[PDB]
């Protein structure tokens, strides 16, 4: 859309002024004029998703200063770095890693379901966790045990007595704590 | 001119296949039979079910089997009974015979026609000059999927036509030239 | 919104030209005029979700030519048919089924978390999987085990030695491989 207008000079007569007023009136009153298109934008915008679940680039949303993961109650996806996660009062009982937090909305802004995922290509470090949050209260983090390629994980290069996560593992090449003569 | 389904037998001793038409403008397609050996397939949980090959243009299954050491065949399944090729996409265990246990891994060997990619499966080059100039599909890239030895490769491509014209002189002495058909 | 205008001609007196210039000036300066409503649209659109997570109908997003599931790095939901999933270099260790891929965004477009879900009514074929992806690298697919209706899954009509997915099952009516006299 655009108005075609010429500035009226000292040489111009009332016919030229009439032509510019007609150009204005026509551009404002034609079929699918500016008024119709803005009324269509208001109607279509009201159907759209009015709050962010990602940033404007399709990356994770930014968060302000926080004391705990339960302080992030807006819905969407949030990246959190290992050094930050290590300081949060309600962090899961695990090794400090970079994570993504997914926040699922509820009936009120004071309650959420949170999912947490660790950002490692190492099959021993990749973890899924979830919890329910209500105000300052929550469940504990529910750790979900994955099977890499649909198989039990392998543990090696450590003392068998230093393993502290429940579940079923294949153990081999252990540095100590094994029964007499048991290599794997 | 457009040349289409241009057929040459591929030789493992000489990867380079010539295009018949000398004055190539451009190539439209190259395709040939490729064998995949020892593709690890994992058996789905549904008994008498299907299992899916990594290529959808497969047409022949060479072998289906399991191994307890590299190259020692523990069981070979007998095509027709046991399993069949369904839709050129899947090994189908609906025949009444034996099948691997669910969730186990087994090997499939099969043939499929590949749409070969320029700069990835093959490169294009020339040797001579004039009418003795020739275009070649070389299959030079080592990671490129080469055709099966002693099988048809098809090429589709375009080439410049010649023309032949007749020179005449009329009774007024005007030289006239009539164009031929390209 | 709409302007009331009548085309002026060289036969119209200056009063008529005045009247139409007033009609234009009033419609363009009234309460909630076209300028105000367009400034409200720009303000509210900036708060909205500017990138697609579904298509415009609420179905899954499309994807281009891919060699592997790791080639899908844009956030949102993608349906992948059984025939396409079969052809991918990094498909999970399972039978070909229709699936949905959910892609979770991170701090960068080169890294994602991927979830995969199989589309079957058979309780032995419904599966949930996930992995981390960074450039061309990834974890393995982490298979998640569901208890159908909070019970152990029941296996029958196979040799017990052909069972190969980890976990706890009730076994009955097995075709072979059982201990002596053990029916279930």
């Amino acid at each position: 859309m655009a108005l075609n207008f010429t500035t009226i000079t000292e040489n111009n007569v009332i016919r030229d002024l009439t032509t510019q007023v007609n150009n204005i009136g026509e551009e404002l009153t034609k079929e699918r004029n500016i008024f119709d298109i803005t009324d269509d934008l208001v109607y279509n915008f009201n159907k759209s998703q009015k709050i962010k679940l990602t940033d404007d680039k399709g990356l994770t949303k930014s968060y302000g200063n926080i004391t705990a993961l339960r302080d992030i109650k807006e819905p969407g996806y949030y990246y959190i770095g290992a050094r930050t996660l290590a300081t949060l009062l309600d962090r899961p009982d695990m090794e400090s890693l970079d994570v993504v937090l997914h926040v699922v909305p509820l009936d009120t802004s004071s309650k959420v379901v949170q999912h947490l995922y660790t950002l490692s290509t190492n099959n021993n470090q990749i973890k899924m966790l979830y919890r329910f949050v209500s105000g300052n209260s929550s469940s504990e983090w529910q750790f979900i045990q994955g099977l890499p390629s649909n198989k039990n994980a392998v543990i090696s290069g450590t003392n068998i007595l230093d393993i502290a996560s429940p579940g079923v593992y294949f153990v081999m090449g252990m540095t100590g704590g094994m029964p007499s003569g048991v290599s794997s | 001119g457009t040349a289409e389904n241009e057929s040459t037998i591929f030789n493992k001793s000489n990867n380079s296949i010539s295009l018949a038409n000398s004055p190539v403008k451009e190539i439209r397609r190259v395709t040939g039979q490729v064998l995949i050996e020892k593709e690890r397939v994992t058996r789905g949980a549904q008994g008498d079910g299907q299992d899916f090959l990594s290529n959808n243009t497969a047409f022949e299954i060479v072998k289906v089997w399991t191994e307890t050491s590299p190259g020692v065949t523990t069981k070979e399944y007998k095509q027709g009974e046991d399993f069949r090729l369904t839709d050129g996409q899947t090994i189908d265990w609906s025949p009444q015979g034996q099948e691997p246990s669910g969730g186990t891994s087994y090997y499939v060997s099969y043939k499929y026609n590949k749409r070969m990619e320029a700069g990835k499966d093959y490169e294009v080059t020339t040797q001579g000059e004039g009418l003795s100039k020739k275009w070649y599909i070389n299959f030079t890239p080592s990671n490129g999927a080469k055709p099966i030895d002693q099988t048809v490769v098809l090429v589709d491509y375009t080439y410049y036509l010649a023309r032949k014209d007749s020179v005449f002189i009329n009774k007024y002495g005007d030289i006239a030239i009539l164009p031929g058909e390209p």
